[PDB]
């Protein structure tokens, strides 16, 4: 048997619909669930479906069964952060094991109300010489790449202060080389125009 | 619990000589435990088989046991059954001209 | 005509003699085709009708691993129906399943069954919309809420509906010499004496298939079904069905009586008469 | 209603030794099943039970095995027959193996050729920029937890002696530091961002904490550095006018 | 073919 999911991965702006499809086989249709899989959980059942035709719902989550076709859309309204996850797919016939799609897996990136981008070099607690380079207060369209030395650079993380109600945006990179300095740290990304570089 | 019913009869119409099957059919019965025998002169048969537990739509079992043989005038037949329905075995006298 | 297809489970609890036995059978119209048998050798879901042994490996590996499921299933259902019945461990007990499908001459889902027996007695059973369920007693209430709950149904209405159905077709097309044939049935009649003033007269009808089968008596054209003594249906072993039916006339009366025969395999009815 | 649980949630074998998954439920369910997941790819069945004493193989059943004595219990064993052992194993169960399935947690399992390969972390926190805190008038802490195998690591942040969640972002995974050589060690990067005036209080104490699940008694050390058991490697820094 | 689920009473 063969469950086919797609996209493969997606990303939305916090606020935007999405959708995305599970193709399953065309005969002897016993049932069909959506789960939802976010990181650092386990898969956590949103839908089963077993009429054709019918749709279900859950918050701003719905779903629609096609058993004709073999064809079940998982539709998103008004994403949050916290849509972000892998959504699977699995397909029940006259047995005790169900085929499980590869999954679909989400990113909605957040809004950010007022970007102040920059690049601040951070230095060590206790032991001297020690520094990393943290860019930050970016908006969703900065992509951060990895660095084509052995430079270090995290991907982008995302920081909620819940009680200001206020969210940014981070990466960092750090290096023991002696010409790794924050001024060039960040320089195999394409980074804002305006990015803050503090004078000395 | 319900207590066996029995018929004892050839698959085809028995001529002497002539080989033949010789059955034993128990239906209506309950529980499935059960204990047949076919017997040539009162001795019971040695190569007897029998089909596989099935039950009617009143859930109630029945079994067919079988073995070859070939009628004579003078040989009799019959089937022993016994059931926890029964407070000793039954016999049933196989009686071509019925 | 109509067919059907039907499985038929059996488990039996045998104290202080090891686990249940648990015998397994199925049957399309009046052909058996499949056994298992979980106290013989083999293990496996076994041919019993040669038109079944068509089938590859893969068919009876598949039907080999769901019948030693259904097996251990029901050995646990004899575990459960022991404590909701609050019954020692000291008696042996015996839980019986049927289902399976009809169709008719279209070859047409008709209808589905699903049913449960617990010591002879009906237990629970599927109603005939497949979607919701008949509780014997108060035991089978605890079963009708769990099943309810999880949707069983819904999974059961699948297989009953569709799998079942075009098992059937397929088991009609590969069995097609022995599963759509009618054999009409060979009629006689035999007479003996009860007493000096009143005799028997037997109605005999062989070698029939399928087992349905309609044998009543008539006097002056007026049915007997009172004085009428009917016996099972038995077969006769080669795939065909034997059957007569018996009335007591008084002596000398014979030709008022006459024996009336129905079978899909005749054109139409026949009328026997003492000669 | 019960639950679904594996354990441990982290496992660390030598190649060569057999292990056992445990997975236990009480949600009452007949069919409970086993899958493991490598890193960008979906679940894989290895094997499954739809009822005490069965239990058939799924697709990858290869060098496991598994028994079904109770109703409640599904163990796996990974025996020194399966090629890649290293995977993340999830444990599932439903009512009656049809419609939607129970996860536990899931059960993360290395195994490594050396056992010298086992490294913990070293852990450094680094002070807000003061020109962060006076551009934004907010104050980031990093938080580095390097050169540390197997990636079996716990990040936590510690305001005043009590966890925090608010203003945490933590790597979802570790990155290695040798990508084209396995074994390698890895590294894990989490920040804390604070108010400006809240760094600036000499009262307040920030701790960077991780747990590292490493070596235990049973496994034999003759190495010339300290042994690499399960341990917590901290750092801490203290706020400043 | 016979069912390929199985459910408790």
């Amino acid at each position: 048997l063969n469950v086919e999911q797609s996209p493969q991965s997606l990303h939305v702006q916090e606020g935007d619909s999405t959708n995305f499809t599970c193709s399953f086989p065309s005969s002897n249709f016993y049932a069909l669930h959506w789960y939802r899989w976010e990181t650092a959980k386990s898969p956590e059942a949103l839908f089963v479906m077993t009429l054709n035709g019918d749709e279900k719902k859950k918050g701003r989550i719905s779903a629609t069964l096609n058993t004709k076709e073999g064809y079940s859309y998982l539709y998103i309204k008004g994403s949050q952060p916290e849509d972000s996850a892998t959504y699977l797919c699995a397909f029940d016939t006259n047995a005790g094991k169900s085929t499980f799609g590869d999954g679909t897996t989400l990113t909605v990136k957040p809004n950010i109300q007022n970007p102040d981008p920059a690049v601040y070099q951070l230095r060590d607690s206790a032991s001297s010489a020690k520094s990393v380079c943290l860019f930050t207060d970016f908006d969703s369209q900065t992509n951060v790449s990895q660095s084509k030395d052995d430079v270090y650079i995290t991907d982008k993380c995302v920081l909620d202060m819940r009680s200001m109600d206020f969210k940014s945006n981070s990466a960092v990179a750090w290096s023991n080389k002696s010409d790794f300095a924050c001024a060039n740290a960040f320089n195999n990304s394409i980074i804002p125009e305006d990015t803050f570089f503090p004078s000395p | 619990q319900r207590t066996p019913k029995i018929q004892v009869y050839s698959r085809h119409p028995a001529e002497n000589g002539k080989s033949n099957f010789l059955n034993c059919y128990v239906s209506g019965f309950h529980p499935s435990d059960i204990e047949v025998d076919l017997l040539k002169n009162g001795e019971r048969i040695e190569k007897v088989e029998h089909s596989d537990l099935s039950f009617s739509k009143d859930w109630s079992f029945y079994l067919l046991y079988y073995t070859e043989f070939t009628p004579t005038e003078k040989d009799e037949y019959a089937c022993r059954v016994n059931h926890v329905t029964l407070s000793q075995p039954k016999i049933v006298k196989w009686d071509r001209d019925m | 005509g109509s067919h059907s297809m039907r499985y038929f489970f059996t488990s039996v609890s045998r104290p202080g003699r090891g686990e249940p036995r648990f015998i397994a059978v199925g049957y399309v119209d009046d052909t058996q085709f499949v056994r298992f048998d979980s106290d013989a050798a083999s293990q496996r879901m076994e041919p019993r009708a040669p038109w079944i042994e068509q089938e590859g490996p893969e068919y009876w590996d598949g039907e080999t691993r769901k019948v030693k499921a259904h097996s251990q299933t029901h050995r646990v259902d004899l575990g459960t129906l022991r404590g909701y019945y609050n019954q020692s461990e000291a008696g042996s007990h015996t839980v019986q399943r049927m289902y399976g499908c009809d169709v008719g001459s279209d070859w047409r889902f008709l209808r589905g069954y699903h049913q449960y027996a617990y010591d002879g007695k009906d237990y629970i059973a599927l109603k005939e919309d497949l979607r919701s369920w008949t509780a014997a007693d108060m035991a089978a209430q605890t079963t009708k809420h769990k099943w309810e709950a999880a949707h069983v149904a819904e999974q059961l209405r699948a297989y009953l509906e569709g799998t079942c159905v075009e098992w059937l077709r397929r088991y009609l097309e590969n069995g097609k010499e022995t599963l759509q044939r009618t054999d009409a049935p060979k009629t006689h009649m035999t007479h003996h004496a009860v007493s000096d003033h009143e005799a028997t007269l037997r109605c005999w009808a062989l070698s029939f298939y399928p087992a349905e089968i309609t044998l009543t008596w008539q006097r002056d054209g007026e049915d007997q079904t009172q004085d009428t003594e009917l016996v099972e249906t038995r077969p006769a072993g080669d795939g065909t069905f034997q059957k007569w039916a018996a009335v007591v006339v008084p002596s000398g009366q014979e030709q008022r009586y006459t024996c009336h025969v129905q079978h899909e395999g005749l054109p139409k009815p026949l009328t026997l008469r003492w000669e | 209603i019960g639950g679904i649980t594996q354990s441990p949630k982290y496992l660390f074998r030598k190649e060569g030794q057999n292990v056992t998954l445990s997975c236990e439920q009480n949600l009452n369910h007949d069919a409970m099943y086993w899958y493991r997941q490598d890193p960008g790819q979906g679940l894989r069945l290895i094997y499954y039970s739809q009822i005490v004493n069965d239990f058939q193989k799924g697709d990858i059943a290869a060098g496991y095995s598994v028994s079904r004595e109770k109703k409640e219990s599904f163990p796996l064993t990974v025996t020194s027959a399966q090629k890649n052992p290293t995977a993340f194993y999830l444990c599932a169960s439903s009512i009656f193996g049809q419609r939607e399935q129970y996860f536990g947690p899931g059960t993360r399992l290395t195994v490594t050729e050396d056992l010298k390969n086992v490294f913990p972390p070293e852990v450094a926190v680094f002070e807000p920029s003061e020109a962060e805190i006076s551009h934004t008038q907010k104050a980031t802490l990093v938080c580095l937890a390097t050169g540390f195998y197997p990636d079996h690591v716990e990040l936590s942040w510690w305001v005043n002696g009590k966890e925090v969640h608010s203003g945490v972002c933590t790597d979802p995974q570790p990155l290695k530091e040798q990508p084209a050589l396995n074994d390698s060690r890895y590294a894990l990067s989490s920040r804390l961002r604070v108010s400006a005036t809240f760094w600036q209080n000499p009262r307040n104490h920030f701790r960077c904490q991780v747990q590292f699940y490493g070596l235990s008694e049973n496994d034999e050390w003759t190495q010339d550095r300290a042994k690499p058991v399960t341990q917590i490697v901290s750092a801490e820094a203290w706020g400043r006018a | 073919g016979i069912l390929g689920f199985v459910f408790t009473l």
